[PDB]
């Protein structure tokens, strides 16, 4: 609660945002959830379907009234941010599997599906949606129209499709593409029956693959677009990318495939406005340094503020007041400028020092370098002392400092054996 | 180096008959750029949630701000100790009657807006700073977004550079005072009051301080003044030719710029997080996971700052050692005259001149160098009437027919007399004594 | 203050180090006992390895700062030893090494974590303006002081020691002859007394 | 000894540095090959970072 006399470097100057701006592509189509979630026939897992979803609004609120998913899982992104986001491309991988195999539709999993019919990348961004279809994909006498691959020479690559039906040689002998011992057909099917156990019931699985915040988006959330305000610190949301900053005009000629620009530090420099195909630069609002010049709090509660890199000859200052003057260190507010020089007390910088004079106030002045005098030099005149003084001066030097010892165990793991 | 041999013998000495006044340039760093880092802007730029996570690290931060503040203060103390060693501001007289010595290329010229000398101007024109000004308004980096200037990118990440307390003008004024004191009062202004003395006579003292009788200077005063003026002209031609002469100072500027630029580049690192961009995490992940990734980024960026500060503390120790050396030279070369060999240039030190430079000081060391030596046969003593005569200050030499005694650093033969030598003991003990005669003045 | 700061810095570092124990370093809690009392080992161990890393970094920072300060203290101590040797044990001709003025002698005094030197120096106090000359012509010979300068009070020329006015009559035992008066610039006419 | 210590200090630092390779730093194992040979990339990468 007490601050000693001096100048302190405090937090930089900070502009707060005034309003939020939400911008998205001017698309009003709704995403074809009915054609994906409500389909007459799903593909087999060995020959899974891949539908491209583009140019639409993804609300997913419609699904609540009819669909009830057994599993929902987003890798990459959080399930609650999906409304505040848009995607570069979307693919919907649609197929039917056995219930106990739902766990296999995940990165890092193995099994007859993870290895033979549907493998995911270990760098997967998107969502795995599954629900039971025991009352649709199964009949009496069982449904044998859903096929999976049981034998393969090797595991699949991610998103690899292998529709082939050649005979699998389990044994050492070629089989010349006939069925026989050690020569099995690779394709097998499920017998889904309405009376079958849960893990043997059919499940409908949709995998949504989407790359976020890196390219032009066409599939966007239900978020309202807003009008655009330039040259103000705002909280912006461009195609799901959020942040705070000032939006200005730019001369950056983006290519048709480029949506965002970045600096070496990877922060966003500019965006292409999804509504009007123009490029906007993003400049963070907060800038510059603020220094606080104060006598000790046992003397006065008056302070002066030096605003570095502002000019004062709508200022970016906390408060103008009076007594505002420009120095080469910045704009100093609260200190009275006095023409008289003195020895430096509280240094400001660039030749400027401050002090608290007497009624009382903070003053700022150009520091003196010592008294100015001249020597009476001539080619035939010498100055010689007639008297002398013995002086004693005190020079103080450190020699040693406190010897320390640290027990790493007591500091880090105080009284804990584990 | 070149291989050579010295013609050593037990009765041969080489003594200079002529000399040269040489001027050498010694360049020392004194200060380095004062920096200040806002941990919040660098680590958590414009993110309230990250700042809120960051607040439990308030101590790691305040210890980094303390270390950088300590450095900035020590940079100003270093400058004060190097340049502010004279309590008063001396000024040169209007009449430059310095015995033929031309100082117009090192004294300030009043016609420019900053009272710096020509050589100082050359020094400022060889080393190029990075900031080129301590004001950079928000509009000046708001409209240069087309341009990838480095300073703006620094300042947006919480990295700032503080101005020095002593401006180039104030340092130049201090060096002007130092020149006027040394020239018009010799070393007397350092110890106490500035005691006026003609320049040539102080040079007579400086010659006495190196074992050369003052009559040599007066007899050769015109030669000495011409050699000094030519040496100064050569210093001017050298500084005007190349730029790398001051590389030692440019490296300091470059190192500080490099550190800040490096620090900015570290912001692109993930440190194990899914993304280096705080906004991409926040815009894609809900707080419970954004917080796990963000704590990781905070840790990595804090380590980067810790590394920067440690490197700055080590460099500051380096600069302080250089500044202390510079202050020692200022005191023992500019304010006095040094008997310490090669401390203030090669040769027998006569005098030195300070010049300011960006983040440093340049000393012009004026030294006496023997130029033309000769081979004389010598002897440690001469027997006369059985007595052994020794030089009090000098050596015995012979040109082959006559023995003379002469000052050590400049051939000035004198007749052997009772007022130049002293007697102790006798000739039968000392090895290498020769026979001669000693003249006894009437 | 120069010595007090050393004490303060070391105290501050230790106090700062203690305060760092309150940091989470990304863990759910800075308190080891609250983790152990709430979480089973497989997760307490994940959080605890994190605290160990953070606190080890804090110690690493402290030690680095202490090494740098120790280098600072060593440089100061080496300077102090140099002064002890060249000022207390001897007499220094090095300007402003042992105080302002012409150094005479120094006295050590001990202090907490340091040394205080009392430097006794000679400082000229009252100066005078004399007209001078580098040499005097007598019989055509140029006479120079061996150690001192020529001064005149306006009517008579005297020679005196450099740092204290002590005028002496110009004699053959105070000056020396080399060459002649027609080369040296600023030579004046006078007489040189020859003792009997 | 004043010179031998310099040699020893540099040797000690390098030997110490090598010994630090045995530390887990919170990972399941200090050996990169044991992680890679036991864990698939998404988790080997978490331990390896
Ligand atoms: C992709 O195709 C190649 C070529 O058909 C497969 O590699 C072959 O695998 C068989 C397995 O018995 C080997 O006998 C061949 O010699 C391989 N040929 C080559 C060129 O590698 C590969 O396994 C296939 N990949 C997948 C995932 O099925
Ligand atoms: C040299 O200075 C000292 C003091 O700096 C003079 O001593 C003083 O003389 C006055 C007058 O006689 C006395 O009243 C003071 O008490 C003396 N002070 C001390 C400390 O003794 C001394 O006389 C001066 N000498 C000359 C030749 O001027
Ligand atoms: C000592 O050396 C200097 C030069 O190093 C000599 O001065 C030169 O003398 C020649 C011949 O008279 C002139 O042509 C040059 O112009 C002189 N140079 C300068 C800078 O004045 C000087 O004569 C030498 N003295 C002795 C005794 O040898
Ligand atoms: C000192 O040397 C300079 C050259 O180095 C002489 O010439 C002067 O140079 C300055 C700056 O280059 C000019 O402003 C002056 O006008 C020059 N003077 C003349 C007469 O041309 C300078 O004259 C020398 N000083 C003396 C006293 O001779
Ligand atoms: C220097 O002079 C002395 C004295 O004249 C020489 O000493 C004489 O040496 C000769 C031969 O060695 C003796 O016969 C004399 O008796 C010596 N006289 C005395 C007084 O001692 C000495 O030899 C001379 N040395 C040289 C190198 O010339
Ligand atoms: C110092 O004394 C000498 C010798 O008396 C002076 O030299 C004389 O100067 C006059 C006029 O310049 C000549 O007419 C004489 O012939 C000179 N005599 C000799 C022996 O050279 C010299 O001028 C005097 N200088 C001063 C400043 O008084
Ligand atoms: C038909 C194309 C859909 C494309 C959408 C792409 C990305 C965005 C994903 C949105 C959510 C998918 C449906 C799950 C909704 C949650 C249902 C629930 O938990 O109750
Ligand atoms: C899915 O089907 C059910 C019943 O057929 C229907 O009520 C629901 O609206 C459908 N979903 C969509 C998105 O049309
Ligand atoms: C609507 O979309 C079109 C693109 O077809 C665009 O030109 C227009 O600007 C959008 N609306 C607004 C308000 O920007
Ligand atoms: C502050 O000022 C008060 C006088 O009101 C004084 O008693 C106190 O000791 C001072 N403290 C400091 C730290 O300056
Ligand atoms: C901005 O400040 C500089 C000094 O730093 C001053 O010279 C300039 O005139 C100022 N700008 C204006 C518009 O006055
Ligand atoms: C300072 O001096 C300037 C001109 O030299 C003058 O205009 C100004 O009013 C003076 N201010 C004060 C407070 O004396
Ligand atoms: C001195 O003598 C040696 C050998 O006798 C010779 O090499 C050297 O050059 C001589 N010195 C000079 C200045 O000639
Ligand atoms: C030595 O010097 C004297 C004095 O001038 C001279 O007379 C003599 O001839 C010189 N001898 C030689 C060999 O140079
Ligand atoms: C000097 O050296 C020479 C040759 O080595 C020798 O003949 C002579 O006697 C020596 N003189 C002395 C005094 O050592
Ligand atoms: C010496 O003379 C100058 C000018 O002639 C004068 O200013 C100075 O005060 C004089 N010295 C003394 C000690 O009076
Ligand atoms: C100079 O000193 C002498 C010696 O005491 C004296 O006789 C003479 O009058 C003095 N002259 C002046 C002007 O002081
Ligand atoms: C000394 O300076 C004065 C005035 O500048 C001049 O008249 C006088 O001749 C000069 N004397 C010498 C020896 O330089």
């Amino acid at each position: 609660f007490t601050v000693e006399k001096g100048i302190y470097q405090t937090s930089n100057f900070r502009v707060q945002p005034t309003e939020s701006i939400v911008r998205f592509p001017n698309i009003t189509n709704l995403c074809p959830f009915g054609e994906v979630f409500n389909a007459t026939r799903f593909a087999s897992v060995y020959a899974w379907n891949r539908k491209r979803i583009s140019n639409c609004v993804a609300d997913y609120s419609v699904l609540y009234n009819s669909a009830s998913f057994s599993t929902f899982k987003c890798y990459g992104v959080s399930p609650t941010k999906l409304n505040d986001l848009c995607f570069t491309n979307v693919y919907a991988d649609s197929f039917v599997i056995r219930g106990d195999e739902v766990r296999q539709i995940a990165p890092g999993q193995t099994g007859k599906i993870a290895d033979y019919n549907y493998k995911l990348p270990d760098d997967f961004t998107g969502c795995v949606i599954a629900w039971n279809s025991n009352n649709l994909d199964s009949k009496v006498g069982g449904n044998y129209n859903y096929l999976y691959r049981l034998f393969r020479k090797s595991n699949l690559k991610p998103f690899e499709r292998d529709i082939s039906t050649e005979i699998y040689q389990a044994g050492s002998t070629p089989c010349n593409g006939v069925e026989g011992f050690n020569c099995y057909f690779p394709l097998q099917s499920y017998g889904f029956q309405p009376t079958n156990g849960v893990g043997y019931q059919p499940y409908r699985v949709v995998v949504l693959s989407f790359e976020l915040l890196h390219a032009p988006a066409t599939v966007c959330g239900p978020k309202k677009s807003t009008n655009l305000v330039k040259n103000k610190c705002v909280n912006f949301n461009f195609n799901g990318l959020t942040g705070t900053g000032v939006l200005t005009e730019s001369n950056k000629k983006f290519l048709p495939f480029q949506q965002f620009g970045r600096d070496i530090a990877d922060t966003t420099d500019a965006v292409r406005d999804p509504q009007t195909l123009e490029i906007l630069d993003i400049t963070p609002c907060s800038f510059g340094g603020v220094s606080v010049i104060t006598p000790g709090t046992n003397t006065s509660n008056q302070v002066a503020v030096l605003y570095q890199d502002v000019n004062c000859t709508t200022w970016r200052v906390y408060s103008t007041g009076s007594n505002v003057f420009q120095t080469r260190a910045g704009c100093l507010i609260g200190a009275e400028h006095v023409n008289n020089s003195y020895e430096c007390d509280i240094p400001i910088g660039a030749g400027i020092c401050a002090s608290y004079q007497t009624s009382q106030s903070i003053i700022a002045y150009t520091m003196s370098l010592g008294a100015e005098n001249s020597v009476a030099y001539s080619n035939n005149s010498i100055a010689i002392p007639t008297n002398f003084t013995i002086s004693v001066t005190t020079e103080i030097l450190p020699v040693s400092m406190t010897k320390t010892s640290v027990d790493c165990t007591m500091y880090i793991c105080g009284d804990s054996t584990e | 180096g070149a291989e050579n041999s010295v013609a050593y013998s037990n009765n041969s000495i080489a003594i200079p008959t002529n000399f040269t006044i040489s001027v050498t340039t010694e360049i020392l760093p004194v200060s380095m750029t004062k920096t200040s880092v806002d941990c919040t802007m660098y680590i958590c730029g414009d993110s309230t949630e990250c700042s809120n996570l960051l607040l439990q690290y308030g101590s790691f931060c305040t210890q980094l701000n303390r270390a950088l503040t300590g450095i900035a203060v020590e940079q100003d103390k270093n400058t004060q100790e190097v340049f502010a060693q004279v309590k008063q501001i001396y000024k040169t007289p209007p009449i430059k009657d310095f015995g033929g010595f031309n100082f117009s290329q090192i004294l300030p010229d009043p016609s420019k807006p900053s009272k710096r000398s020509f050589i100082e101007d050359l020094l400022f024109n060889k080393v190029t700073l990075a900031d080129a000004g301590f004001i950079k308004q928000y509009g000046d980096c708001l409209g240069d977004i087309a341009a990838r200037d480095l300073i703006c990118a620094q300042k947006f990440n919480g990295l700032t550079v503080l101005p020095p307390l002593l401006t180039d003008e104030m340092i130049a004024q201090y060096t002007s005072a130092l020149l006027a004191g040394t020239i018009t009062s010799g070393w007397t202004f350092g110890a106490g009051a500035a005691l006026q003395i003609p320049f040539a006579m102080q040079m007579a003292y400086r010659f006495n301080g190196i074992g050369v009788t003052q009559n040599v200077l007066y007899e050769n005063q015109k030669l000495i003044a011409n050699q000094f003026n030519s040496a100064i002209g050569k210093i001017q031609d050298s500084l005007s030719s190349t730029a790398s002469a001051l590389g030692k100072l440019q490296d300091v500027v470059n190192q500080n710029a490099q550190a800040l630029n490096t620090l900015v580049k570290q912001l692109s690192s993930n440190f194990g997080a899914i993304s280096s961009v705080l906004n991409d995490i926040l815009s894609r992940l809900d707080p419970p996971e954004a917080e796990v990734q963000i704590d990781r980024l905070i840790t990595g960026r804090l380590q980067s700052l810790q590394t920067y500060v440690t490197q700055q503390l080590i460099r500051a120790a380096e600069i302080r050692a250089s500044a202390n050396l510079a202050a020692t030279k200022m005191s023992e070369c500019v304010l006095g005259q040094s008997k310490r060999v090669d401390f203030c240039g090669k040769g027998y030190h006569l005098m030195s001149f300070p010049q300011s430079a960006p983040h440093g000081v340049v000393f012009l060391h004026v030294t006496y160098v023997p130029a033309q030596e000769k081979n004389f046969t010598t002897a440690p003593a001469i027997c006369h009437d059985g007595k052994a005569h020794f030089p009090r200050e000098g050596v015995f030499v012979s040109n082959g027919t006559h023995w003379f005694v002469t000052q050590r650093n400049f051939y000035e033969p004198q007749i052997i007399t009772t007022d130049n030598t002293f007697v102790s003991g006798n000739c039968d003990v000392v090895i290498g004594i020769v026979n001669n005669t000693v003249y006894d003045p009437l």
